[PDB]
């Protein structure tokens, strides 16, 4: 494990619930 | 005139079903980027580590040897106050804080039995080079409510008893525990 | 009523709003699973380590002994969770994780074996100096689907054969695993 | 004169102005008391290792022995810098610091003795492979409040008694220690 | 007037030839401080692993021993696909990456070879003190190309052959493989 | 109008009084809670660390053996940079440089001496199994002023001499230096 | 012509410029070597580590083995390439980079030897209990100006003598070295 | 020894030199 | 190796890097 491998985690599950928070609001607004 | 609205119920009736399609189809891969997902934050999570508990002392502290040594640590409340048995295979997180309790590794050096010690808790083995060794024994081997088989001019020893001297138990001389009984056949 | 029309090209828009923007959250979704794969995948790309493995688990962790210590595993979405023998050289990336699965490590000690136990999931292995221990054998000796020998006085059979009380099988003295058969001839 | 009691109006204000202040003083090195003992408390709390030491410093220092080095490491004012008896498991912390004392590491290597020495502090073990040693003996060895013994013909006694040439002592090969008696069996 | 110009024409004369002095002087400077620089650029390039290999795997993916273990790790584009042979030393950089070819580590603990092994790749070798290992052989012992020597009732092997079982070869026990062959003279 | 001066005279004389006990009663609290406070910036500064030396080198640069290894380090100031002795247990800090002269850890290996070697400065031993090794020897076993102490005809060792050939001399093999002398009694 | 006067003026200011900075640059660059040489004089400063040299590199490169491993490792401009014999302790810093070069390890493990080799770089030793080795002979064994024998029946000599097939070489096991003769006496 | 544990050390000794140099001002003006 | 000797040779051949374009800028114009 690294300091480069543990910032690219948090990185890829943080573009993750943006897309998340936009994809239950394109669910709700398309109803 | 009639074209005129037709030509819309038409657009409609079929952009709506081209919508309900990628919907579902959409939602599919929902399903399958979510427990892909987690999958994912579960191989984040540190690993766990394995040991061998020494003794309870009392509060809620223990000996443990673990990476080969001798360590005392904390107990997460989730586990058993002093309920975890004298020297069972027992677990660590990250931050060596204990989680489990185990069963009793079974796989090792194996000695033979020379005397229970004087307060029945230690015992003198011999190894496989002619050598005389101390090692405590885990409970599986103390507990009162075991048997003394009646003698051994009847045969059969298959089963649970008492540690008669002249017997073979299991140790990690590293560790310093015994961890079970083994029949000798000729 | 003139009325109708209006009220359908608003409809029509409307749907054709949703429908857009819908055609494009599976662009970037189906970009995201094509990155999340990527990444997993990325994991088993070396540099990479080694290491058997003593059990299996429900909840996708593993038993394994890599650098000389028992330990327990997050393993991959890559990975087979109960097609997993028991013992087996199994592959690791930095952060242990387990990727790959390999065969049976096959050098090192050679033991050989006075009897097979009640679990018949464990052995007696005596290896060089009179040192008698305790491993358990991966299943590819205890898989049932095999032969049951005849005598060896019709020569040399030494072809996947039951576990006869004189051969000689091949140990991990530190793990706690035999891995398989051998011929001796005298 | 109407000077007099203008003047004293001044000093008893003047007086209520430091003692306001004193009164928090104390409130506040009052805390500081209990957050620095806090956190000396602090030092023993968990995770926490172990290893034997070898002699006694007077700048409250000491000789240990803990992963296979010897090290004057610095202890903990919890810490009784006198009562502090000659190669007994005491405990640390993570950056080595000393925090509880314990017993006697009561099991390893058992070698039988040839004689004491000169300096009646060391002594001559031999182990297994006729391997002479040199260890030296914790003091519940040589305090002088042991029994001459009488002699072994009249039966297994094997009380405290005093060192007697023919004795098993436990030893830990590597710190340089014993530890204690034991019985064999005729 | 004449003084005048002279008293030019000799300070430039005499500058003109301080200068290309200095010149020179000043360049024999830069191909020091030149060549002195990039010995001290190559003193910051981190150093060189050695390794030694197991078996080739499909992709660019190998098997080897370093540190210890075994570990599987990439190769550079600069090496070679295939055509590096069954376990000979080979070398390493910083973050665990092929580069170089290299030999047979001809050093180290020396054998008898008992029997070769059911599929030619493998072997049964006792050590010094009786113990009986399994060894890989390394090409330069089954390559094709290798002469049977007729019998041993004309006698000078010196020279290579296909090894016939009782000979002295060379390993690296840890490792698994048997590095070369060696004579027992008169 | 007294009373009015009295009431004062009264407060002052009252508050005055509590003033004094506020003070002491919060000094006392300096002075535990400052040689409390220096007892915890000493478990601050780093650990101390113990080696063997070997030779010394001319500069003030020594040969100490330590954490498993040979190392050569510097000389603070404070010590002297020669006269200290061939190979006693000396001491290091934090970033490896030396601080205090030591004694002759005497504990370890026993071994045989089977001869002195040509340049008057190192030996042949025999250890336990019968394995020839080769040691330096710390200085009280060649400084000049040492007897011969006659022969043996007459009988009492105890006393220090000169290196005879058949000595028990106490060895720390991995280092590789003698550090004094022992009897075999009858 | 007043034309020559001012023509000159300019080429005397036009040299006096590029004189005044050249006699600087010099000075800047001649401070240069003086910091760089100042740094690769602060290599060799302590605290600094050992181990042997397997082989020569052409590229100011070398094959050592410190801390268990083979490590091809870059070496220092205060260094003489060539100069390197093999089989010669040898220092390092931190980062290992060798600057010093030193002797020949004097000390450890005994063992007699069987034969040459092929190679004659190259010899059969055997250690203690039978276990016979492979280890390469560092050149003070093998350097061309070394006297053949003369027998051993008109007493000891031990004058540096050419390689005979029953004497005792001081060997690191480790590395895989020879170092030196030494005298057994019968 | 961790860069946690060796930066509250530095934060103990400073809050104390603080409150040594506020001690000594209170002991000054006292008298 | 340290995270102090990794930050001073990228400091001595930088000072060096800029000393090399000052170098061949005075042999170029004294020609």
């Amino acid at each position: 494990s690294t300091a480069a491998g543990q910032e690219r985690r948090e990185k890829l599950t943080e573009e993750t619930d943006d897309l998340l928070d936009e994809i239950d609001d394109v669910l709700e607004e398309n109803a | 005139s009639a074209r005129d609205i037709h030509q819309l119920e038409a657009r409609i009736d079929s952009l709506a079903a081209r919508n309900s399609k990628l919907m579902e189809t959409l939602k599919e891969a929902r399903q399958q980027l979510l427990a892909l997902r987690e999958e994912v934050d579960r191989l984040g999570q540190p690993p766990s580590g394995y040991g061998v508990l020494l003794a309870t002392h009392d509060d809620d502290t223990v000996d443990v040897f673990t990476s080969g040594r001798k360590m005392r640590l904390t107990c997460s409340p989730n586990i058993d106050a002093a309920s975890l048995k004298k020297g069972q295979t027992v677990r660590l997180n990250e931050a060596l804080t204990v989680v489990e309790a185990g069963t009793f590794e079974a796989v090792g050096e194996i000695s033979t039995l020379r005397e229970i010690l004087a307060d029945g808790h230690r015992a003198l083995v011999v190894g496989h080079a002619d050598e005389e060794r101390v090692v405590w024994l885990a409970d599986p081997l103390i507990a009162e409510d075991l048997p003394d088989g009646l003698p051994e001019a009847l045969n059969d020893d298959t089963r649970p008893r008492k540690l008669r001297p002249g017997d073979s138990l299991l140790v990690d001389t590293k560790a310093g525990y015994a961890f079970e009984r083994i029949p000798l056949v000729p």
